[PDB]
């Protein structure tokens, strides 16, 4: 009986969204000019670890950095004299996240066990020490976002997120509702709101102070890994294993554009934009990075090799330079400019 | 029986949100990439000496 | 006779 | 007669080169590993270009040209020749040290050692030549054979001891251990625990005939001749020529066995 | 040259920090990491407690022979799946699989799980060992009767007299010799898709036993001295 | 964090004595010393440094060839030595710490000292009093001058400042000419230029009343300005 007013609902949700397809958007475009061909090259190397690096993330005034390693040590480079600030040690070695406080104050890291921990670095004695833990959670954590000092955000192998208050170490909302497990999340310019997807190749949003959800999207059909934001915040992109991409809008509920290739059989990691929104970067498991057009649909540049598996990207505030990762325990930067 | 019940209460808390045509909303990236050409140093080279980076 | 190589 | 000496530099020459050009393509040197072989090929190459001017000299012909190149040729034919020995010598101890003491010899292994390593080899090969232009002229008379400048008794039998008991001996002594040590080991951990042993026995039996076969001649050759003169006929010469022949075909085995018989190697071909 | 006073002062900071890495890297060379698994059937928690003389998510063990030590590592609460957090142990030296030979009915999922796990495209160059356990209740079942193996497994009547190379360890009734039709169901499957980079060592083990560490360090000697010949080339 | 030294006493010509110092509270590991004296009816000038590492030492001209330094890291502690003893070397002495990275504060503490009895570049500053009413409204000020520029390629200009009261060790409130320190109240405020300085203070309180000084960090010889009173 309920299966058949479920089937109704579906169907009348699935008929308005035909009316609104109103124009291709290749057609309205293939008259504007492309861009051309671009070069890059590096600049700075950076050696030291001893295992594999998982992630990394940038500082607010763009010069300092941090790394993670899964020999279980954390480094502090000056980008521009290529000299080591502080090292910690730690007591797990099976670490995936990292992040970094706005202010410059505090930083967080995690791993297999269920907790992302923090610490402090500004005492009238000279040394990093430790401050709080926070459990509760029964799967393995994939990341733990700052926001403001006092406020964080987390999510776990498990289809559940929650909020954390450090003061006083306990949660205050709870979201559910996936079936897989859920693997990155973004948030936006203004703190309000925030999207996130899961094995089960579909994304949500959600309400921060409300808590409750307001829509889906579908389109992909196998596992996705990456998502991430435009300037503007009205609209997002992702990256799936069966080696594609794709756009979505959300005023207009629908998808707009693909990428693809024929020669490509292998997957994609990562995926980051650039300030005014022309460029489009990803990686490759097959030793590759590529660059894409976002406005024509074409790709237009190569970033040379690397001797292993490639992991994670990013961008400055200024937009002046740009590194890279991989397994081999080497990190680089680019500068392309002529 | 309770999970049919939550379906239908999520369902019908989706289906009430406005739209606007594509036509519309096709414009606006246009309009801001755009506005924004002047000052991105990777789509334009700069002149080697302000590079902090050579 | 010969001293080295090839010399004869 | 010139048909034969036409046949061992067309099949020498392509060898070494394939390899050469193979290896900064694809297999970038990174390791230690990837260094002696460099200048393994770079040396056999160079020495291979030897024969045309002694063919030119003996085929129906004497010598034309001038003392500007008699003293010119026959250096640069004799440096080349003495450095395959102490770069084939060098690959046993890296080899003993890589299987033998792991952890001892960390700090040996490191890349800086190599270049050390082969740029001292380089030179002792000028350093020990000398004598041959120095001493004395190649003087043109003798068809540019050497003459020497004082009384022949003595230096003649000087040179030629001097030179074998350095060319031959010690290099052969020092191989044989290096390569006996690693098949006594494999048995003693082999059987507390098939098809390996059999493989292991197999390889380096081949390389050391093949080694020995090589190059056992000529010394002896020599040495016969120093001790007692030779009589004036035809067939003296076709001895001698027979036993000079036999000398370039190592350069020609050594390039396949090393480069082509290793699976790392034929992985990384494609 | 142009430096100022003060930039030389972290100049030497930082070259007194690059020391202690290097001191830290012959440390970390010295030891050797093992990953575990097994079933609720098998007796894994009472070999590693007798071995060793609230959500954690992982636990861990030490123990050293012969002045060599070494690590062992077990997951806690996790789901189902495990298709995702398998791809860390890329470079994990040896795995270890435990099994119960006594129960006739629940036998083919064992098997199932043996296939799965061979041919994962992550693994492609990592050895297993095998261990069997729990031969006494099969013994004395074997020796009672209200019980046969013909009823689950045919082809078991025209099976051959054990193979020549079978020894005969202790004195007992041929009947009791149906271990080896077992060894042989395993070893079939792993016979194939084999081209010399992976191989497997099986075992008997009985209830309770004893001198069990001493033998897993003939092989991870064995493991690793075939490595370094290939390693140099000669091989 | 507490700093203690011992020694002093009645010495007669050619003599020789010894000082120690002890320290707690913190990793001692990560610091470099310094030491400082003072006349009595003058200003202050500086002797020595030592180095975290042991790597590097440097002393001043007067005291060449024949005072010695040493430390010790596992008790903790510091030693001087001296020999062969003028009449011109009745002096008070004094210790400080400091440590360098990028955003550092070098200067932070300063300790007591004991007394002892025996029986380049040039910095300008002048209007040795003033005269100053209570009311809040009333402002000051204070200039000085160099003889040499001392901004670097870098971008960064080194200049300090420090302020005494009576019976009172010495205090720190601003470096780089444009940083505060951390527990210096908001009132203070500081600017300059390429050869001159200049300092502000506002909304006077009776609590302010002291004596000032200022340094140099340049070229590793340091010299020291004499004091203004207020």
């Amino acid at each position: 009986q309920l299966r058949q007013e479920a089937e109704q609902l579906k169907n009348q949700i699935r008929d308005a969204r035909k009316a609104c397809a109103d124009a291709t958007l290749s057609q309205i475009t293939n008259n504007i000019d492309p861009v051309g061909r671009i070069q890059m090259r590096t600049r700075r190397t950076l050696r030291g670890h001893l295992a594999k690096i998982y992630a990394m993330h940038w500082g607010t005034d763009s010069r300092l950095l941090v790394s993670a390693s899964q020999d279980g040590k954390l480094i502090i480079w000056d980008s521009y004299t290529t000299n080591k600030v502080h090292a910690i040690p730690l007591r797990s070695s099976w670490v995936m996240t990292c992040a970094y406080a706005p202010s410059g104050n505090y930083v967080a890291c995690g791993g297999l066990d269920n907790i992302c921990s923090i610490y402090n670095l500004k005492t009238r004695e000279g040394n990093v020490r430790v401050s709080r833990e926070l459990a509760g959670h029964t799967g393995y954590l994939s990341c733990c976002r700052f926001l403001d000092d006092n406020q964080i955000v987390t999510s776990s192998g498990d289809t559940t997120c929650a909020l954390w208050d450090i003061e006083t170490g306990q949660q205050t909302t709870t979201f559910t509702g996936h079936t897989g497990d859920v693997m990155s999340l973004s948030l936006a310019p203004d703190t309000r709101l925030f999207v996130s997807g899961a094995c089960d190749a579909s994304a949500k949003l959600w309400d921060v102070r409300e808590g409750m959800c307001r829509q889906t999207f579908t389109g992909h059909e196998s596992d996705i890994n990456a998502i991430c934001f435009f300037p503007n915040g009205n609209a997002f992109a992702t990256g799936s294993d069966d080696a594609t991409c794709r756009l979505f809008d959300l005023r207009a509920d629908q998808e707009l554009m693909t990428y693809s290739h024929d020669n490509i059989i292998c997957g994609i990691t990562s995926v980051s934009f650039s300030k005014s929104g022309r460029l489009l970067l990803a990686g490759y498991d097959d030793f590759n990075c590529n660059v894409w057009d976002a406005l024509k649909a074409d790709r237009a540049g190569v970033l040379a090799g690397h001797d292993n598996r490639v992991s994670c990207l990013g961008v400055t505030d200024d937009g002046m330079a740009v590194a890279t990762g991989s397994w081999d325990s080497f990190l680089k930067i680019w500068n392309g400019s002529s | 029986i309770a999970q049919a019940r939550k379906l239908v209460e999520q369902l019908k808390m989706e289906a009430n949100i406005d739209r606007i045509k594509v036509s519309k909303a096709a414009a606006d990236l246009m309009a801001y990439c755009e506005a924004h050409a002047k000052e991105d140093p990777l789509l334009t080279p700069v002149p080697a000496s302000e590079n902090p980076f050579r | 006779x010969c001293f080295x190589k090839t010399c004869t | 007669v010139p048909v034969l000496y036409l046949l061992v530099c067309a099949a020498g020459l392509g060898g070494n080169t394939l390899v050469i050009y193979v290896v900064l393509r694809f297999a970038k040197m990174k390791t230690v590993t990837n260094i002696y072989i460099l200048n393994l090929a770079v040396a056999d190459v160079l020495y291979m270009l030897g024969l045309p001017f002694l063919a030119t000299q003996n085929a129906a012909s004497f010598w034309p040209f001038g003392p500007v190149l008699c003293r010119l040729v026959m250096t640069l034919d004799g440096v080349n020749q003495f450095t395959s020995v102490f770069c084939l010598t060098v690959m046993s101890v890296d080899r003993y040290l890589a299987v033998v003491h792991p952890l001892s010899s960390a700090r040996w292994r490191r890349p800086r050692v190599a270049k050390l390593a082969s740029a001292a080899a380089w030179v002792l090969s000028l350093c020990m030549s000398l004598p041959l232009l120095v001493f004395a002229d190649v003087q043109e008379g003798g068809t540019c054979n050497a003459s020497w400048p004082e009384p022949v008794g003595l230096w003649g039998a000087v040179f030629i001891i001097y030179t074998a008991v350095l060319g031959f001996f010690a290099p052969l002594l020092v191989i044989c251990l290096c390569y006996l040590l690693i098949v006594v080991k494999v048995r003693a951990a082999g059987v507390r625990v098939r098809r390996s042993e059999r493989k292991v026995t197999r390889m380096v039996l081949v390389l050391v005939l093949v080694f020995a076969g090589c190059w056992l001649p000529f010394f002896t050759v020599n040495i016969v001749n120093l001790a007692v003169a030779l009589p004036q006929e035809p067939a003296s010469a076709g001895l001698y020529f027979f036993v000079v022949i036999l000398s370039y075909a190592n350069s020609c085995a050594n390039p396949v066995l090393y480069g082509f018989l290793s699976d790392n190697f034929r992985q990384s071909f494609q | 040259c142009t430096l100022s006073a003060e930039d030389k002062a972290a100049v030497e900071r930082s070259k007194m920090i690059e020391k202690q890495l290097q001191k830290d890297k012959q440390v970390y060379r010295a030891t050797h990491r093992l990953l575990l698994l097994g079933a609720d059937n098998s007796g894994k928690s009472t070999i590693v407690k007798q071995m060793r003389i609230k959500t954690s998510g992982i636990f861990e063990t030490k123990f050293q022979v012969d002045k060599v030590n070494f690590h062992m590592f077990d997951v806690g609460a996790q789901r189902d799946e495990r298709r995702k957090w398998i791809q860390c142990f890329n470079d994990v030296t040896a795995i270890i699989f435990v099994v119960d030979s006594s129960d006739y009915n629940r036998l083919q999922e064992a098997l199932n799980d043996f296939k799965s796990i061979w041919n994962n495209r992550w693994l492609r160059t990592i050895s297993v060992i095998l261990f069997l356990n729990k031969q006494d209740l099969l013994a004395e079942k074997v020796l009672a009767g209200k019980s046969k193996i013909e009823d689950y497994f045919p082809e078991f009547a025209r099976y051959t007299t054990p193979e020549d190379a079978t020894p005969e360890p202790g004195e007992d009734p041929r009947v009791t010799r149906a271990k080896y039709f077992i060894r042989d169901e395993f070893l079939r499957i792993s016979t194939a898709s084999g081209d010399g980079r992976h191989y497997c060592y099986p075992h008997f083990t009985c209830s309770v036993d004893t001198e069990n560490a001493r033998r897993i360090f003939n092989d991870v000697t064995d493991i690793i001295i075939k490595m370094n010949l290939r390693d140099c080339g000669l091989f | 964090v507490q700093l203690v030294e011992s020694g002093g006493g009645l010495v007669q010509p050619g003599g020789s004595r010894k000082l120690s110092c002890s320290a707690s509270g913190f990793a001692f590991s990560s610091f470099g010393m310094h030491w400082v004296r003072q006349a009595p009816e003058k200003g202050l000038e500086w002797v020595a440094y030592i180095s975290s590492g042991s790597g590097t030492i440097y002393y001043a001209d007067t005291v060449k060839g024949r005072f010695t330094i040493s430390r010790d890291d596992p008790k903790n502690t510091l030693f001087l030595q001296m020999t062969s003893l003028r009449s011109e070397d009745t002096a008070m002495y004094y210790c400080v710490r400091s440590i360098y990275y990028y955003g550092s504060s070098p200067f932070d503490f300063w300790g007591q000292g004991t007394t002892l009895t025996v029986s380049g570049s040039d910095i300008v500053m002048t209007q040795a009093t003033s005269s100053v009413p209570v009311t809040p409204g009333e402002s000051v000020s204070i200039s000085c001058r160099s003889s040499k520029s001392l901004l670097h390629s870098n971008g960064n200009t080194y200049l300090y400042w420090f302020l005494q009261r009576p019976g009172q060790s010495p205090q720190l409130l601003i470096y780089r000419m444009s940083n505060l320190a951390s527990g210096v109240p908001d009132r203070f405020s500081g600017s300059g230029s390429g050869t001159a300085f200049t300092l502000t203070i506002s909304r006077l309180e009776a609590e302010d009343v002291g004596v000032y000084y200022c340094m140099q960090h340049l070229e590793y010889p340091l010299t020291f300005g004499a004091g203004t009173k207020l």
